[PDB]
RNA sequence: GCUCGCCGGAAGACCAAGGGUUCCUGUCCAACGUUAAUCGGGGCAGGGUGAGUCGACCCCUAAGGCGAGGCCGAAAGGCGUAGUCGAUGGGAAACAGGUUAAUAUUCCUGUACUUGGUGUUACUGCGAAGGGGGGACGGAGAAGGCUAUGUUGGCCGGGCGACGGUUGUCCCGGUUUAAGCGUGUAGGCUGGUUUUCCAGGCAAAUCCGGAAAAUCAAGGCUGAGGCGUGAUGACGAGGCACUACGGUGCUGAAGCAACAAAUGCCCUGCUUCCAGGAAAAGCCUCUAAGCAUCAGGUAACAUCAAAUCGUACCCCAAACCGACACAGGUGGUCAGGUAGAGAAUACCAAGGCGCUUGAGAGAACUCGGGUGAAGGAACUAGGCAAAAUGGUGCCGUAACUUCGGGAGAAGGCACGCUGAUAUGUAGGUGAAGCGACUUGCUCGUGGAGCUGAAAUCAGUCGAAGAUACCAGCUGGCUGCAACUGUUUAUUAAAAACACAGCACUGUGCAAACACGAAAGUGGACGUAUACGGUGUGACGCCUGCCCGGUGCCGGAAGGUUAAUU
RNA sequence: AGGACCGAACCGACUAAUGUUGAAAAAUUAGCGGAUGACUUGUGGCUGGGGGUGAAAGGCCAAUCAAACCGGGAGAUAGCU
């Protein structure tokens, strides 16, 4: 009993990514990004209840933001500014049967 | 006994061993042993407080008892064996009901003998009596100062005290310094004197084995620089001066007993 | 040949980290100073 | 792409630490790259890291840290008890194949395993911050049994030679297969099973310890490897549809034996020595308070859960530490062939590289090397440097000596290849056969097959047979220091320091002494055969005289003499 | 058996040459010493400046040592340049 509000946040978007499609048309996965701090068991309440899917099994792996350094025009001049991306999780959720999108 | 070693080597030629073909080899006893980590001669403040003190073998602590307060139970000694802390040899005794304990091992034992503590105890070494109950004359070794304290006189590998005279109370002590020592008649002596006696003839032969019993080199004062040691420098070998400690007081002769609190129990200071 | 710096993360947070600072006076007192002086990188806690 | 060259106990491969996207792909060449650059560890954009079993977290503890109360201290604070943290150590379980441009013990295929929760059934004494076992431990040495692994043969597939020959005892390649489950043998340790009793394990125990008696030693723990299964599976040289021929895709033979083997495993063993070789938990067991046809425990089955974080990449280096794409530094793991004692050395394999300025010329001079007539230390402060010696076996070897040494003293001789002894010997291994048995992971016998020195005789080639690389110069007389060792990181490695030994001296334990305004700690869980200080410095023969001076030790009659009154 | 012997890894640093605005703020090359031990090494820990540690050289204590480094007294003082 993982309540409906937690389940509606976890989900961020689906990963588009040739691994993923590959891994979807293989292996019968889909790649999903998800709240940096959801868990298995949330992940798979969460596709369960919102896909209307079974799934098997979830993978999940942490990706650490890159640096990516542009410029600001603020203040007139043109500064240059680097910064990191934000990390982001990654579920590989292996559905059972079913198919979805 | 004291065996010399053949001089097939610098190092070997004069290395004196005293081997004990009667200690056990094996393991200890392990129900009383416990670990005893070295210091390296430093304190709390982390500071070196004894100097020439590191490195060394590591060894287990064997718990002796000193105390020999188990009154009336006759123990059986179970064997003779080596103790990295002491210079004597331990002995394992069996207490008949069915308890083992470490004890110092006198002079005869070995094992198969019989050992027991009380005032009622029979008069042959190894056999532990208040000092009250053992006749004047008499050599006795692991003696206490307080009653009920535990043994503190006459450790060593081939001690022993003397009890000369008792007076009323007190017993006199000829301690193995050559010091007379008034103790209250109340405290426990062993029989006999320690075992091991053997152990001054032994000769380490060389610098290592004086290492590996954890002995840091001594470096002799003069050899200093005035910073650093009162026998300061000098080009050449220059000394002049009266010899002194690394900290200033004069050695060779001058002492340093200072303690009102327990010399009325010093009948006569040491020769 | 051998330099002076041996890096190692642990001996870093050990010798120099946000706790060690803190655990006393003079270490809180650095922390204050370095506060007030305005810098961005408190300690080696990054 | 074809040649050539270099590494190969590494300049190959995998990690820890550290770094932090450097990884892959597409683009760009300003700056960065010691040159050009279409290239890049550079810019820009996108992608990439998948775990119940690997690691962290976690349970447990070492040195050590912090430390409720506490004890100390002008204040700050110091120390420390209960405790709580702290790995570099101990606690639980996954293997082999396949796959991406980039991840894999993580994905997929096949086959497993561990722990915990909850149920059902069956049988039941359960229950600790407490007790006991166990965990649990050194150095060195020596086998023996094996395996990883290699070599050869057999088998299978292919081949018949750009130049004489090559249908053979010819050439090339392959002959791989795991965890788990089952069996329990080479070895190792240990007598077992009952009954009774009790001054021990702070209590109590049906556990441990101890004492008796009886009866069988014929039992039990441990344990590599082999064998079976896993596996009619996977992999497989190579062929063939397909095809951007990148490469995708489909088939797919043999898949055995002998011998030689580790520094790996049996082995935390065994033998031996002295310098006498962590802790706590997990684990097994015993009960106390407590519970009572409950709860709990054991077993089988079923079911569920095993979260979180790391995972790319470099890692002896162009990603780390040295300001550099720096001739430096950096811990662990792996360890193929031919010679060789060998992890040396030489040439190679797998694999990886040619070191990010090149092109000519062929002066002096400098650097690194090769060779030199006749001489041979005449050089020079000095044989500095170079040259030289260099292996194995045997013979032989002086003074001196502490009897060990000196000593590889010095100095000699024999070393290649071929054939016989012997179509391959001594030795090693050891099949089939036949026998036993306490009957297969059995014994005895047997010798097939495989491997295989060393020697001797005879012959033979060259100037030379330890032919390369590799690899002691030797002897004589002396100073110093006994010796191995240590030191002026970065001009001094010594005769200096240390040292075993010796002496003096202090110290009776709340020891002297040291660190601390203290508490306390070290000395030492030691106790005069001990500990501290000082000098000398193995060993041998010895260490003479002086106490006036200065110190130290002892004494106190007298002189002088502080606070105080 | 051995602070035994010869000798690689490993740990050193005796000689020479090169280098000396270096490939390098101490190295390279050829030799050289120890190599089962008073050995060597990884990860942690402890000792703090008149202090530590030191097989002792005034050695080492972050390329700094007859008294580290940072901040402060501080614009010390300078009959000298």
């Amino acid at each position: 009993m993982i309540r409906e509000e937690r389940l509606l946040k976890v989900l961020r978007a689906p990963h588009v990514s040739e691994k993923a499609s590959t891994a979807m048309e293989k292996s019968n996965t889909i790649v999903l990004k998800v709240a940096k701090d959801a868990t298995k068991a949330e992940i798979k309440a969460a596709v369960q209840k919102l896909f209307e899917v079974e799934v098997e099994v979830v993978n999940t792996l942490v990706v650490k933001g890159k640096v990516r350094q542009m410029t600001v025009r603020s203040g007139g001049r043109v500064i240059r500014t680097s910064g990191r991306r934000s990390d982001w999780k990654k579920a590989y959720v292996t559905l059972k049967e079913g198919q979805n999108l | 006994a004291v065996v010399k070693c053949k001089p097939t080597s610098p190092g070997r030629r004069h290395v004196v061993k005293v081997v004990n073909p009667e200690l056990h080899k094996g393991k200890p006893f392990a129900p009383l042993l416990e670990k005893n980590s070295k210091s390296g001669g430093r304190n709390n403040n982390g500071r070196i407080t004894t100097r020439h003190i590191g490195g060394g073998h590591k060894q287990a602590y064997r718990i002796v008892d000193f105390k020999r307060n188990k009154d009336g139970i006759p123990a059986v000694v179970e064997r003779l064996e080596y103790d990295p802390n002491r210079s004597a040899n331990i002995a394992l005794v069996l207490y008949k009901d069915g308890e083992r304990r470490y004890i110092l091992a006198p002079k005869g034992l070995k094992a198969g003998d019989q050992i027991q503590s009380g005032v009622d105890a029979a008069i042959k070494p190894g056999n532990t009596l208040p000092m009250r109950n053992i006749p004047v004359g008499s050599t006795v070794h692991n003696v206490e100062m307080k009653p009920g304290k535990g043994g503190q006189l006459a450790r060593s590998a081939g001690t022993y005290v003397q009890i000369v005279a008792r007076d009323g109370a007190y017993v006199t002590l000829r301690l193995r310094s050559g010091e007379m020592r008034k103790v209250e008649a109340d405290c426990r002596a062993t029989l006999g004197e320690v075992g091991n006696a053997e152990h001054m003839l032994r000769v380490l032969g060389k610098a290592g084995a004086a290492r590996w019993r954890g002995v840091r080199p001594t470096v002799r004062g003069t050899a200093m620089n005035p910073v650093d040691h009162p026998h300061g420098g000098g080009e050449g070998r220059n000394f002049g001066k009266h010899p002194v400690t690394p900290w200033g007081v004069q050695t060779k002769g001058k002492k340093t007993r200072s303690n009102k609190r327990t010399d009325k129990f010093i009948v006569r200071r040491r020769s | 040949m051998k330099r002076t710096f041996q890096p190692s993360v642990l001996k870093r947070n050990r010798s120099h980290g946000f706790r060690a600072r803190m655990a006393t006076k003079n270490g809180r007192q650095v922390l204050a100073r370095r506060r007030a002086k305005g810098r961005a990188r408190l300690t080696v806690s990054k």
